[PDB]
């Protein structure tokens, strides 16, 4: 029963899991964010170029 | 522009304290020696610079291209005011304020457009 | 089944495959192991 | 006088719709909690001084009975150079770019004693209880005006609240502007100076930005 209340009370006990999933998103996020990067060209969009 | 007597109406700023900022306009003024006997490199040459600015803002000036009937539900090649891409076009409830014409996604890629002929906001997927 | 951040990631070719063992078969395995233990 | 500009000077930075997203943008915005200069229109107090215009200016006007009725922009204000005059007179709104010859104290009466001559005219167009937020900006020959109106019930201060500003008009005046002066009718008005700052805007599902955050306030 003490576990049932504990998991119902705290949210950090599952940190080791969220730390995984968050990263799976975060790296994906920056993997999309690099599309906005121009890398030195005159425009960062392909159809513009 | 090379009258025989010397078209001295044309002149250039010979001296200035510091280099001026780009696209700025202002004895410091000396006349050109434009005469018909002047050689190549010394003759008068007219210059016109077309400094068109194209950040995604309501466009108003561009060449002859015939617009055609717009279709929905079927993904096609599209070109709105020079913005070229491919995708489906669907009626969008994303309420652009009267100044917005394009919408961009997280990837800095367009996902919503205002048609230049009918003032309607359309989602692109 | 895709038919938002998730959609923006997906549209650029970044797709997510589903795990073979869905949550139901994982729960069944857990229940089996628990029953065996008890 | 000076007043703390708690949460003002924010405008939509671009013409892109977004919703439920935090967006970072670098643009000439008003820094939060800055000392904006305060002018009054009492009875007695009719101050209409000429204020410098650099890197864009945010204007706020707590008004009743429509006292503030326009603005002038220039660099010499003596017909030596061009100047842009925006007026909302009892018939309509008129904007006009000319080498105007101005009076020492330009004002309107309920008269049009604002300028005495217009030599060379190039661009022309003819169309407390209230609060008007304007943000003026002059970039590469294009003068942009953002404008928002809001009802208020306050006595002698800028309300502490948040409201995004929306663009209304962009003019290709292309003239050099260094100073400005508001036009009064014979209320209170705050002036603040815009700085290049990076901001964080929170779009909500409806697409109207709800929160703004400085990257260098503290
Ligand atoms: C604009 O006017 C100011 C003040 O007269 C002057 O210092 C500045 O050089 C002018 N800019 C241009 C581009 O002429
Ligand atoms: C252009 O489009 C608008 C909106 O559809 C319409 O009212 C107008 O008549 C059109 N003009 C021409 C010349 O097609
Ligand atoms: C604002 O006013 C306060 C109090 O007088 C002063 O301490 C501070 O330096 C001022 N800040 C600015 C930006 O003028
Ligand atoms: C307001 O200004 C316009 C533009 O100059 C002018 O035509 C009109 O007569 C003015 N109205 C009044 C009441 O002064
Ligand atoms: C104003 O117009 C007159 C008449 O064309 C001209 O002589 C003068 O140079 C102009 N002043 C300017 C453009 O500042
Ligand atoms: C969006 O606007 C609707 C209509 O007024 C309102 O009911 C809703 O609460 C708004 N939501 C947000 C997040 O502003």
């Amino acid at each position: 029963g003490k576990i049932q209340d504990s998991l119902s009370s705290t949210a950090s006990a599952l940190g080791k899991l969220q730390n995984v999933v968050n990263q799976n998103a975060q790296a994906l996020n920056t993997l999309v964010k690099q599309l906005s990067s121009n890398f030195g060209a005159i425009s960062s969009v392909l159809n513009d170029i | 522009d090379s009258k025989v007597g010397g078209n001295y109406n044309y002149r250039y700023r010979l001296f200035r304290k510091s280099n001026l900022k780009p696209f700025e306009r202002d004895f410091p003024l000396q006349s050109y020696g434009f005469q018909p006997t002047n050689g190549v490199g010394y003759q008068p040459y007219r210059v016109v610079v077309l400094s068109f600015e194209l950040l995604h803002a309501p466009a108003t000036v561009c060449g002859p291209k015939k617009s055609t009937n717009l279709v929905k539900n079927k993904c096609v090649n599209f070109n709105f005011n020079g913005l070229t891409g491919t995708g489906v076009l669907t009626e969008s409830n994303k309420k652009f304020l009267p100044f917005q014409q394009f919408g961009r996604d997280i990837a800095d890629t367009t996902d919503a457009v205002r048609d230049p002929q009918t003032l309607e906001i359309l989602d692109i997927t | 089944i895709k038919q938002d951040l998730i959609c923006a990631q997906k549209f650029n070719g970044l797709t997510v495959l589903p795990p073979l063992l869905t949550d139901e078969m994982i729960a069944q395995y857990t229940s089996a192991l628990l029953a065996g233990t008890i | 006088a000076y007043t703390n500009s708690f949460t003002r000077g924010v405008y939509y930075p671009d013409k892109v719709f977004r919703s439920s997203v935090l967006h970072s943008t670098q643009d000439l915005f008003l820094p939060f909690f800055s000392n904006v200069t305060w002018f009054h229109a009492i009875h007695k107090r009719f101050d209409n001084p000429v204020l410098p215009f650099n890197d864009g200016v945010y204007f706020a006007s707590t008004e009743k009975s429509n006292i503030i009725r326009g603005w002038i922009f220039g660099t010499t204000l003596d017909s030596k150079t061009q100047s842009l005059l925006i007026v909302n007179n009892a018939t309509n709104v008129v904007i006009k770019v000319c080498e105007f010859q101005f009076c020492n104290d330009p004002f309107l009466d309920v008269e049009f004693r604002v300028y005495s001559s217009a030599n060379n005219c190039t661009f022309e167009y003819v169309s407390f209880k209230n609060l008007r937020e304007f943000v003026f900006k002059n970039i590469d020959g294009y003068f942009k005006i953002y404008s928002k109106h809001t009802p208020i019930n306050l006595v002698r201060d800028l309300p502490q609240g948040f409201s995004a500003l929306e663009p209304l008009v962009d003019l290709p005046i292309g003239i050099n502007i260094t100073r400005f002066q508001t036009l009064l009718a014979l209320a209170a008005y705050y002036v603040g100076y815009l700085q290049p700052r990076t901001f964080l805007l929170k779009y909500n599902e409806n697409g109207t930005i709800t929160d703004a955050v400085d990257c260098a306030l503290d």
